[PDB]
């Protein structure tokens, strides 16, 4: 048995609607473990000026306890089944998702359906919040990888939603209301923007009669059936250089515009970025790595650390790298790293891509490693694709990427285009927009 | 294939400071230690 | 179709294959062995550390250039976990490209050359390679731990101390793969492989020699008190006796008294209502802090105890707090209920943690590896819920008895000696 | 063959190398290769071809050279340094063969 | 912290056809550089010349 | 080594170091032109001269 | 002092008075050479005990008084040297502070005798306890004494720093006679009592080298 | 005004005798002076 | 820097070519005719410019 029928061979994911438009997918397998929960299609995009940070507040009072259960009962019934229940926040998209026995399916069904719909929000448990909040930020404030890409979002996309931070400002953590949060959960966790999906040892029908019991009553209105259609987000080619000489290493992100997750060319972006791929200074492949970015990173020791990104979101996206200098190497960093940009527009080769294809295929597959990565794909599938897309369908999209391909997608979104620019932190060796400008054409 | 990447400066050395941000993380096990071709050191 | 029963085979070597098709488009092989800085000595510490980073390093058939290349060739990884007393060695890669793979791997595990000048420019990685390990605080006092809790073998360093840096022998590492990489201490473990490849492979490729080669002096426990005084201004600490050894009918008993106390939050930014060491900690103590139930089970011995992350001046309360969980935990506060919660949240925790690729193969590689079985899922669920709640009582019972060793590094301004709890 | 064998003896001495007291392999004019094989030498024998070099360029400086009695036989000359050398070569050969796939 | 640090308003010096913050600024990318290369390109001419 | 050939190179390096990454204050005026003017003036008024000094 | 000397008055901040703990650190180093140190509480500076552990230190011997030479009087040296073949050394240590003191012996040793260098320099106290002290070698300690204290204060250094010592503490100097007076009225029970104190009172041990063969505390 | 200095950085006596008259008579000194080496006792 | 043969940036590249220069110590009398030609360039442009002067 080989690779090519073991692709076919994986159980296809069945997709239900019920009356309220809300969406049920599950990938059934043999597992007495289960991964199930709920991904809305909400962020801090959907957010604005006075509520922006709200949905990350929510995340915070999602299981602190429900109306049918405090939050003394919510902890302890969740615990005591062995049950973890985990979630988070990004810019376009919510989730809240539970790791337990396939046995309690149902009950977990009703625990998602709970804390979606029947959050308590006690009056006193927010005030907690506003601290533990202000607190998380004064911590992720330390995290020079994590201010970087939100200062990327704030000059790429600046002067729209998606130049805010998924967690708010501190005025808005500061005086957000009870009422501000209620709104923000009945405004956006609405059935159809919301999809129910599980992955374990979990017969589908099951699974949709359950959520059929727990996931409620229809819409009145056409208003709250209809899914909306967010304002586009104007890119910049623009930089945002936050200095401080005292901080040990800088930190540079550099972007160009993304297609969206409709685009088919968002394959030939992932080929492309596999090619340049990614380092630090534990890659025991040390001097002999493939990738050349990596390879002259280490001949010249460039950089502590270096990764592409080609982050998507539902009209947009960013394609670009990031990479941790010392500030005498920044410059030199820089240089190679636009080199090799050029080089994927100029010279990539189908010996390249061959690898860069397998590379691709092996990281898509090990995406799938577990129950809660495969929901993740799933409910992920569905709120951005419409459907499942099966690694077999992936396979057949990136084993068609060549070459010429690869050149024109990349001369396409990089090739003499103005980028989006972050570095923070000891940055004087890196300077000029119109050099870094100018590092945009010919190889 | 997976993983991120880390880098400190050496001579001297190279998030933990919540009740939840800095929770998850108080030995369970003992001490496991990762190196990787091609992808970064893991520790547990 | 279907979904077929994992295979084992024990050749005349001793050698292992443990072998299992899933039907996985992703393979993944292991060369599970007896390894570690247990069986370092005060001649040659640290060659167990220089010798997991020495993986990409030229072989008897491949050349440091070829492995790296061949293997990113097709898309696949090389990685090496290892404990104190457990050597891994994996290779992930599709379905097809499995034999490419495997040769690497088989080339780096059975026949390194180690280059005197490849090995000299290898030594300073591990400069660099504890540095961003030792970047979290725990590595710091679990290190610190072994050391005061034993004596040898297990007492010793995971990560190479730094006076040896750079002066670790290319024979070192020829010498340490000669004593302990041998047939009988190994096992070629393999998911999304037929059993007649990989035990075909096993035999047409490994000749290391046989029996057990260099053993462990068997771990002496000492009971010590090391303390870092390092003013950073989150305190971590570590209290632990004498557990249990991995196999022992007395293990089980501390794993589940482990998640009666409690062993990290089951909830995201979650209070633990479940966990008396949590709660009864929360009750002393007003800042945030965390306190779990610590516990290892090694070959020969073991470390069961709590460690508390608390703030400096908040240290005391939380460790003395703490402390007392245990003590009415070993006085019978454990209802038969919490034993049967502890006993679920077991069983769960277990369960998932195989959901994974890394997971399965190692859950596999590590009991082929020791008793060259794998134990049927259902039966592990028999041989745990079979604890009485008189055996976790019990398991309590020998914290507050046994010789204590504490490992604290902070600002210990007002963290508590040893004798003082 | 033996013809070409006795005809590398009169080489090694009208060359005349063996008169400062030099290797082969000392005479090895330094590129790339020779330069990496040069750094994977021994301790001992790189503090002991660093002394033969200058002794040398000494004696260069000096327009003398070292007693008959102590020139180098044809015999007795070590290859010190080929081993490593050949090593350098076929390792870079290999990635310039790889690296046109 | 950062989350408190947002990018000043620069409609006082944008081009036309980026100005409005919900329109593409890539459909009228060619056009903006067409123009300033267009410039480049009539000096390089003008200096051969 | 040094990685590009800019930074390497003793004869491009002196030009670059002159008339490509040199650091120059961000503010100075229409006042400091003149240096280069002078420069140029010079190569002209040798080419120029060269030129008459053949007849 | 006065027409210049001034500044802030009173006793200022003072000093939580010092706790035993009992602890045993270790090092490895890889040194070839292992320096270790036994110690229990002594006695604290103008103590009754403090002249009695001063005799009991050079009974046992501290630091040879002929260059190049075997140390004779010191049961010490001569105990160890008939336990171990290699070149050694091994002394008598006594701190004495203002409300507390530390006393013991300190053994510089080669690597794998470490541990025969060690246990022997402890057995030589262990039976200095049981009673192995002559009333000579308390008197021909109590001579060595008397003069190493003598002929420390012959340099600038050593007088000004005996002085300034004693007027710092107690606000006097003491005869030189009187301080010879009150070293050898110690007895020779006084000193077996000394011993006795170390082999029963709580250890504390610190040891850098290559403690490949060094004892742990719980050894001794 | 007089004793003499070293030097070392960051970042053998192995004869009973010649190594002798160290084992710490008393304890630790520790002495730094304006125009003299750093004194250790 | 201590001195100004080091510090001063004329007379630095004056002290790095004609003064502190490592150069072989073994290297022969063929190696002074570059020296040679400097000197003889020097002559050349001076007996020069003098015959051009008439
Ligand atoms: C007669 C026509 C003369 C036209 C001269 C144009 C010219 O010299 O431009 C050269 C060059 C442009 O190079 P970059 O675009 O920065 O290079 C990017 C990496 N390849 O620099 C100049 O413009 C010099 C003139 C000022
Ligand atoms: C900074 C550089 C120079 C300056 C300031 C300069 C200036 C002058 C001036 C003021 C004249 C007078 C011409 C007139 O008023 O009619 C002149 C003439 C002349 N110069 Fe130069 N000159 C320079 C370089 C040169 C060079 C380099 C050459 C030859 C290699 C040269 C060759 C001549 C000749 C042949 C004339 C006669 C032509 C005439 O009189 O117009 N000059 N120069
Ligand atoms: C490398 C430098 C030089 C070389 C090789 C060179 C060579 C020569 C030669 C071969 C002649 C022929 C004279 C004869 O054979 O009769 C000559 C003549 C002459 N040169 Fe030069 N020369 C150099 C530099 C200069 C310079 C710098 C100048 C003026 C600035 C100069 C001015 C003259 C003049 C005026 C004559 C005519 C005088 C005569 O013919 O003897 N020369 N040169």
């Amino acid at each position: 048995a080989t690779y090519a029928q073991t692709l076919q061979n994986i159980p296809e994911t069945n997709v239900t609607t019920l009356d309220n438009g809300l969406r049920v997918a599950s990938e059934e397998s043999s597992q007495p473990t289960c991964t199930v929960g709920v991904w809305i299609g909400a962020g801090s995009r959907y957010e604005n000026e006075k509520n922006n940070g709200a949905g990350y507040f929510v995340e915070h009072l999602a299981f602190k306890g429900t109306k049918k259960r405090p939050c003394a009962a919510f902890e302890k019934e969740v615990e005591s089944m062995g049950a973890h229940f985990n979630g988070y926040t990004s810019r376009e998209q919510t989730a809240f998702y539970i790791k337990a026995l396939s046995k309690d399916m149902p009950k977990v069904v009703e625990l998602l359906a709970d804390v979606v719909q029947n959050c308590a929000l006690e009056e006193s448990q927010i005030e907690k919040e506003r601290g533990v909040i202000l607190q998380e930020l004064k911590e992720m404030d330390n995290d020079m990888t994590n201010v970087t890409f939100d200062y990327l979002h704030a000059t790429a996309f600046q002067g729209t939603a998606l130049a805010r931070t998924v967690e708010g400002t501190t005025e808005n953590i500061k005086h957000l209301t009870r009422a501000d949060l209620a709104s923000y959960i009945d405004t956006h966790f609405k059935a159809p923007r919301m999809v129910l999906a599980a992955a374990g040892g979990i017969s589908h029908k099951e699974l949709v009669d359950a959520a059929r019991q727990h996931f409620s009553g229809v819409s009145f209105t056409y208003k709250e059936d209809a899914v909306p259609i967010l304002p586009r987000c104007r890119f910049t080619g623009s930089e945002i250089r936050a200095r401080d000489d005292a901080l040990p290493v800088a930190h540079v992100a550099l972007a160009v515009e993304g297609p969206g997750w409709a685009d088919p060319d968002n394959v030939v972006l992932h080929v492309a970025n596999a090619i340049i791929g990614r380092y630090d200074r534990t890659f025991g492949g040390g001097k002999h790595l493939s990738s050349r970015l990596a390879a002259l990173a280490v001949e010249h020791k460039l950089c502590h650390s270096f990764q592409t990104f080609n982050t998507s979101y539902s009209d947009t996206g960013l394609f670009g790298f990031h990479f941790v200098a010392d500030p005498l190497s920044i410059d030199d960093m820089m240089f190679c790293a636009q080199g090799e940009w050029m080089r994927l527009c100029t010279s990539t080769t189908e010996s390249e891509v061959k690898r860069a294809k397998n590379h691709l295929r092996s990281a898509m597959v090990a995406q799938l490693d577990g129950t809660t990565p495969v929901c993740e794909t799933i409910g992920s599938h569905l709120l951005n694709y419409g459907r499942r897309i099966s690694l077999e369908e992936w396979d057949s999209r990136i084993s068609a990427v060549d070459a010429r391909m690869v050149r024109d997608v990349c001369s396409k979104y990089i090739y003499d285009k103005c980028p989006a620019l972050a570095a923070v932190g000891p940055i004087e060796q890196l300077l000029d927009y119109n050099r870094i400008r100018s590092g945009m054409y010919w190889i | 294939x997976x993983x991120x990447x880390x880098x400190x400066x050496x001579x001297x050395x190279x998030p933990l400071l919540c009740r939840e941000s800095m929770s998850g993380r108080s030995a369970r096990r003992d001490l496991v230690a990762g190196i990787s071709l091609n992808a970064p050191a893991s520790v547990r | 179709p279907g979904a077929e029963d994992l295979e084992i085979t024990k050749l005349p070597n001793g050698l292992i294959i443990a072998s299992l098709e899933n039907f996985s488009p992703a393979s993944r092989i292991g060369v599970f062995i007896k390894a570690g800085s247990r069986y370092e000595t005060t001649a040659n510490l640290g060659t167990a550390h220089l010798l997991r980073l020495a993986s990409p390093l030229t072989t008897k058939g491949a050349s440091s250039f070829r492995i790296t290349r061949g293997i990113e060739a097709v898309g696949g990884s090389l990685s090496v976990y290892s404990t104190r007393e457990k050597m891994t060695y994996c290779v992930e890669c599709l379905r097809d490209h499995v034999d490419t793979v495997m040769e690497y791997l088989l080339n780096v595990t059975t026949a390194p050359e180690f280059r005197p000048w490849e090995v000299t420019d290898l030594q300073p990685q591990l400069k660099v390679d504890k540095a961003v390990a030792f970047q979290s605080p725990q590595v710091g006092v679990l290190e610190n731990l072994h050391a005061a809790a034993y004596k040898t073998a297990l007492a010793n360093p995971l990560y190479c101390p730094d006076y040896r840096i750079g002066k670790i022998t290319s024979e070192q590492l020829h010498h340490f793969v000669q004593n302990n990489f041998t047939s009988a201490r190994m096992a070629l473990v393999g998911i999304g492989v037929k059993h007649s490849d990989l035990k075909q492979v096993a035999e047409q490729f490994l000749n290391i020699r046989s029996g057990a080669g260099t053993s462990s002096a068997k771990a002496t426990y000492w009971g010590g008190e090391i303390r870092e005084q390092n003013g950073h201004s989150l305190v971590h600490a570590a209290v632990v006796t004498e557990g249990a050894a991995v196999g022992s009918a007395e293990a089980n008993a501390f794993s589940v008294l482990q998640h009666v106390l409690g062993a990290g939050p089951l909830i995201k930014r979650g209070s633990s209502v479940t966990s008396k060491l949590y709660q009864g900690v929360a009750k002393a103590t007003t800042q945030p802090f965390d306190a779990s139930a610590f516990n290892v089970n090694y070959s020969d011995s073991g470390l069961f105890g709590f460690y508390t992350i608390s703030q400096a001046a908040h240290a005391g309360e939380v460790i003395r707090a703490a402390m007392n969980q245990l003590k009415a935990a070993a006085q019978g506060g454990v209802t038969e209920e919490d034993v049967t919660k502890a006993k679920n949240q077991l069983k769960a925790t277990y369960l998932m943690s195989v959901e994974t690729a890394q997971g399965l193969l190692n859950e596999i590689g590590s009991e082929a590896l020791l008793s060259g079985t794998h134990t049927a899922p259902s039966v592990v669920a028999q041989k745990i819920d079979s604890v009485t709640s008189a055996d976790v009582v019990n398991a309590a019972k020998k914290f507050v008895s046994g010789k204590k060793s504490m490992a604290a590094s902070g600002d210990l301004g007002s963290t508590p000696f040893l004798d003082e709890l | 063959g033996r013809l070409m064998d006795r005809i590398r003896k009169w080489y090694y001495n009208a060359a005349g190398f063996n008169k400062y007291g030099l290797m082969r392999d000392d005479t090895l004019y330094e590129d790339d290769d020779v330069k990496e094989a040069l750094k994977r030498l021994p301790e001992d024998l790189y503090n002991e071809r660093m002394f033969r070099i200058k002794r040398a360029l000494d004696l260069s400086l000096k327009h003398r050279i070292l007693p008959k009695e102590q020139w180098v036989k044809y015999e007795e000359d070590k290859p010190y340094l080929e081993p490593y050398l050949k090593e350098v070569i076929r390792e870079r050969l290999e990635r310039e063969a790889w690296n046109k796939k | 912290v950062h989350n408190d640090v947002t990018v000043p308003d620069f409609s006082a010096y944008r081009r036309e056809d980026v100005m409005d913050a919900t329109t593409s600024s890539q459909t009228s990318s060619e056009d903006r550089k067409g123009f300033s290369y267009l410039v480049t390109a009539t000096a390089c001419v003008a200096t051969a010349y | 080594m040094a990685p590009n050939i800019r930074k390497s190179h003793p004869l491009l390096k002196m030009i670059n170091n002159s008339l490509i990454d040199l650091p120059a204050p961000s503010n100075i005026s229409a006042w400091w032109n003149f240096g280069s003017l002078l420069a140029v003036c010079l190569m002209t008024q040798i080419l120029t001269g060269l030129l008459l000094a053949m007849h």
